[PDB]
């Protein structure tokens, strides 16, 4: 995540980092937690 | 619907508080 | 004092729990 930007690199699974980065913009993590597949497909289509 | 959800129990604070006084 | 406040009802989670087991 961004935990290496402050101190030591502290690992975290990418769905959970994605969840907190959704929490940082206003929405709650549950929207991501049942839209994970759609979010991943949108990310892949955009990066393609 | 959640991927990777594990099985565990939560603790309701009201459950042991209602029956100690009423029952 | 609030302008534009509408009339509605809220739900108390304690209310159905207290009388279900005590009564
Ligand atoms: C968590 O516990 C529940 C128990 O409710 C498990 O649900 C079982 O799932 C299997 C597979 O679908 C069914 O055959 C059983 O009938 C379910 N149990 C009941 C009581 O209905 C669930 O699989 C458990 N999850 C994990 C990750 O262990
Ligand atoms: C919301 O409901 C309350 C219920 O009390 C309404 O208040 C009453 O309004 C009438 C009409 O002015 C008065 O005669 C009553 O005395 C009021 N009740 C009390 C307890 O003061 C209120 O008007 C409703 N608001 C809306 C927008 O419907």
């Amino acid at each position: 995540g961004w935990t290496f930007g402050a101190g030591p690199a502290l690992q975290i699974p990418f769905p959970m980092q994605m969840a907190y980065r959704f929490n940082g913009i206003g929405v709650t993590q549950n929207v991501l937690y049942e839209n994970q597949k759609l979010i991943a497909n949108q990310f892949n289509s955009a990066i393609g | 619907v959640v991927i990777g959800i594990v099985n565990n129990t939560v603790y309701d604070p009201l459950q042991p508080e209602l029956d100690s006084f009423k029952e």
